[PDB]
């Protein structure tokens, strides 16, 4: 397609994730009850990568992604998934163009630098070929998303929120509600973002999920208001045990400490009585 | 658009259409008496509205009326061995009916072709489009039409004066498969009326249980369906209709 | 397009059997019929589709064969079977002249 | 289901003649009428057929000198330019049911047309 190399080379920066990345695990409704559940989550106060100038390299997709983006002109367009991305294996596609949401599962032939060009959009050079398709579908502020792929289902959780900040991830709480459940059996290991001459000042954070236990609080109306990570520190484990957000004065037992083996030895007598065989 | 469209292909170029993301309804297909033959192998057509399949493949072509018996597993013939071969363990069935009123011409409908020659029998679910002249002599034909260079394809003489066996027939065959992917295409089941304030045996998308379905203004539930309590008890449910 | 019947004439006793062969020059599948024409009488349909007996006919008449070769055999022929038999089958339409009749054979029982 | 026809006459060569086959006991617009002929002591010959819809078919040996027409209850055939070898017996045969053409289950009495001087 088209190659742009006028990009300054800089190492990625890092930022604290604070208490972001809590979504409704299931579709049940509960009120005024603290529920302890296990699921793929983003750990509290984690290390979230930060990108930028245009930056869009290929990142691993192991279990999930807490994809956030703060912009003023909606420069970011969509996503690209798959394993090989060279029409050897199926690859997902999402473009949030000016028309509507376009979702496809055709086996594409991507170029090494997928991108879009733009007031009027004029350039569409994300892929070159599209054959053997399977599926089709049409559907200051921060747009944060959570992706997952389990039992051949591709879940997307989205949430929007206003912010007066400029260059800081807000320190607060905001639950994420489900958006779509794609029933497509792809095995995805890598992904890449999309952007749409003109250079826009846009940045997008990336986080990774891993199995964790949480203690979520449902208010009267069933909306999540607080969460407690269950492995952050000794205090957080105590709250998990008592299933309450406030712990009274005293001494409590939480878990068990056990040393693990380091090396394995096998001993047998001196090897003798060797059969001659000569 | 599959069973009765204005343009159907030949047997040697049968159109294959994938049916997916469909709420299939085979009951209207059963109740239709406009099909001359309707019989299925492996699965009885009566309960097709119950089983769910990941994908459905439909093939449509027009053959001679008498040539319908060759389209079946374990069938040996001319069109079977040269135009359309079915696997022995084929899942699905064919549906065919008389269509002389559209596919037959007084002067002879010559727009349909069928293959008579090929080097070897084709594997099940295979398409051959090459129009190479089949050779039977020693010298190469080199594509030049003449003696001992037989054209593999010929046309049908579909005319109203032909016998029933020679009359044109439209054949549509649907197939099913199961693999490691979520099922998407099957029947819509059904839905009964809702009765409240009486001890019933409800069923809400697998929520099997009994109780009195009184009306309650519990909460908003913007996207939730169920409703739970401190224990694992479904206190409230949201109507699907 | 061409229908041939052999033998032209054949005779047998009352306690005997005879065979009549009708071959088609083109593949007709199983579309072939037989008739029996007594002298001075209209022919009567005996077997249609080469394997199905007509209504009201005896079970001693049997037919077989498919493709291009067909055979009709009478078991325990009586003195009432002394007549002529003909084979008729379609020949497509664009392929052949609609339908042609066979040469026929004469059967006499002593 | 009774089928009968008449019209056998002695005519000079080249003189047209008409034979009318009349149906009785069934609907003509449902079954196909066909004509067969045999020479004295010779085998059966096929002349033509009319379908229930109205389309007509003939035989190559006939060369296209016959004409089959249909109406309410008179299936008639007319020829032109008769020769001296056309002295034979003519028949009109009925079908069994819808479709299944060239079965010829019902037959008429039979009529003889002779050509001489
Ligand atoms: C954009 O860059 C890619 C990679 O730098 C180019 O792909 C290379 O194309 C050359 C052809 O001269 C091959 O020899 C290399 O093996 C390719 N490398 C890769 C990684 O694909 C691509 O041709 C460039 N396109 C444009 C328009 O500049
Ligand atoms: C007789 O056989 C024995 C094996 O049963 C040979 O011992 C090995 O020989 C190879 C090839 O010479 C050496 O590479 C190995 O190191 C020998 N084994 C050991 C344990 O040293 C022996 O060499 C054979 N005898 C002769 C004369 O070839
Ligand atoms: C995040 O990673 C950077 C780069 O290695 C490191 O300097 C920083 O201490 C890390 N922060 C946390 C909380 O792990
Ligand atoms: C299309 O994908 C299917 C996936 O099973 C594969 O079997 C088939 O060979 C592919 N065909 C082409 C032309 O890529
Ligand atoms: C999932 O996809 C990957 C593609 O890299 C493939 O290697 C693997 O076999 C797939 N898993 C299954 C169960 O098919
Ligand atoms: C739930 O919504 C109602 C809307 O009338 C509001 O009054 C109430 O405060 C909400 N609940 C909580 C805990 O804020
Ligand atoms: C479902 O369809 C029925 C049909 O009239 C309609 O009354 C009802 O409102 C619909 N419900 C939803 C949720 O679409």
């Amino acid at each position: 397609c088209v190659n742009l190399t006028t990009r300054t080379q800089l190492p990625p920066a890092y930022t604290n994730s604070f208490t972001r990345g809590v979504y409704y695990p299931d579709k049940v409704f509960r009120s005024s009850v603290l529920h302890s559940t296990q699921d793929l989550f983003l750990p509290f106060f984690s290390n979230v990568t930060w990108f930028h100038r245009f930056d869009n390299p290929v990142l691993p997709f192991n279990d999930g992604v807490y994809f956030a983006s703060t912009e003023k002109s909606n420069i970011i367009r969509g996503w690209i998934f798959g394993t090989t991305l060279d029409s050897k294996t199926q690859s997902l596609l999402i473009v949030n163009n000016a028309t509507n949401v376009v979702i496809k599962v055709c086996e594409f032939q991507f170029c090494n630098d997928p991108f879009l060009g733009v007031w009027m959009e004029s350039e569409f050079r994300v892929y070159s070929s599209a054959n053997n398709c399977t599926f089709e579908y049409v559907s200051k502020n921060l747009r944060e998303f959570v992706f997952k792929n389990i039992d051949g289902y591709f879940k997307i959780y989205s949430k929007h929120t206003p912010i007066n900040l400029v260059r800081d991830l807000p320190q607060g709480f905001s639950a994420l509600e489900p958006l779509v459940d794609l029933p497509i059996g792809i095995n995805i290991t890598r992904f890449q973002t999309l952007l749409a001459w003109t250079a826009g000042a846009a940045a997008y954070y990336v986080g990774y999920l891993q199995p964790r236990t949480f203690l979520l609080k449902y208010n009267e109306n069933g909306t999540i208001t607080d969460a407690v990570d269950c492995a952050l520190d000794p205090l957080s484990e105590t709250k998990c045990t008592l299933k309450s957000f406030t712990v009274e004065k005293g001494i409590y037992q939480t878990s068990n400490f056990r040393v693990q083996p380091t090396e394995s030895i096998v001993r047998f007598p001196n090897i003798t009585n060797l059969c001659p065989f000569g | 658009e599959v069973f009765n469209a204005t343009r159907f292909a030949s047997v040697y170029a049968w159109n294959r259409k994938r049916i997916s993301n469909c709420v299939a309804d085979y009951s209207v297909l059963y109740n239709s008496a406009s099909f001359s033959t309707f019989k299925c192998y492996g699965v009885s057509p009566t309960k097709l509205n119950d089983l769910c399949f990941t994908n459905v493949y439909a093939d449509s072509f027009v053959i001679r009326g008498d040539e319908v018996r060759q389209i079946a597993p374990g069938q040996t013939g001319k069109i079977a061995d040269y135009n359309y071969k079915l696997p022995d363990d084929f899942t699905g069935c064919v549906i065919a009916w008389n269509s002389n009123n559209l596919d037959s011409k007084v002067g002879g409908n010559y727009n349909y072709l069928y293959r008579l020659f090929r080097k070897s029998n084709l594997k099940p679910f295979e398409r051959d489009i090459s129009t190479e002249i089949y050779q039977a002599g020693s010298t190469p034909c080199n594509g030049v039409e003449g003696f001992n260079c037989y054209f593999p394809l010929q046309s049908y003489g579909f005319q109203p004066t032909n016998g029933v066996g020679y009359q044109p027939y439209r054949v549509v065959v649907l197939s099913f498969e199961l693999l490691h992917a979520p099922a998407t295409v099957c029947g819509p089941k059904k839905s009964t009326n809702l009765v409240k304030n009486k001890c019933v045996n409800f069923n809400f998308n697998g929520l099997t249980g009994t109780g009195v379905l009184t009306e309650s203004n519990k909460k908003f539930l913007p996207f939730q369906q169920f409703g739970r309590d401190i224990a694992d008890t479904t206190d409230a449910v949201r109507d699907p209709q | 397009q061409v229908l041939t019947q052999t033998p032209s004439s054949v005779s047998a006793a009352v306690g005997g059997t005879v065979t009549i062969n009708c071959q088609a020059s083109e593949d007709i599948y199983d579309n072939l019929v037989w008739y029996q024409q007594k002298p001075g009488q209209p022919p009567k349909l005996l077997i249609y589709d080469a394997s199905t007996l007509a209504f009201g006919v005896s079970s001693r008449f049997r037919g077989s064969g498919s493709g291009t070769h067909f055979t009709l055999t009478m078991r325990d022929v009586q003195c009432d079977d002394a007549a002529t038999y003909y084979c008729q089958g379609e020949f497509s339409c664009s392929s052949g002249d609609c339908t042609a009749f066979g040469g026929g054979t004469e059967v006499v029982v002593k | 289901q009774s089928v009968e026809e008449s019209g056998g006459r002695l005519v000079t060569p080249g003189t047209p003649l008409t034979l009318t086959c009349t149906v009785s006991g069934f609907s003509l617009s449902r079954y196909a009428m066909s004509w067969v002929r045999q020479a004295p002591g010779k085998g059966l010959e096929w002349i033509g057929i009319i379908v229930d819809s109205g389309h007509t078919a003939y035989a190559s040996w006939a060369k296209g000198r016959f004409t089959i027409s249909r109406t309410s209850t008179t299936v008639d055939l007319k020829m032109t330019s008769l020769t001296t070898e056309d002295t034979a017996t003519y028949f009109c045969a009925r079908e069994t049911g819808g479709g299944a053409f060239y079965v010829f289950e019902f037959w008429g009495p039979g009529t003889v047309v002779t050509v001489s001087s």
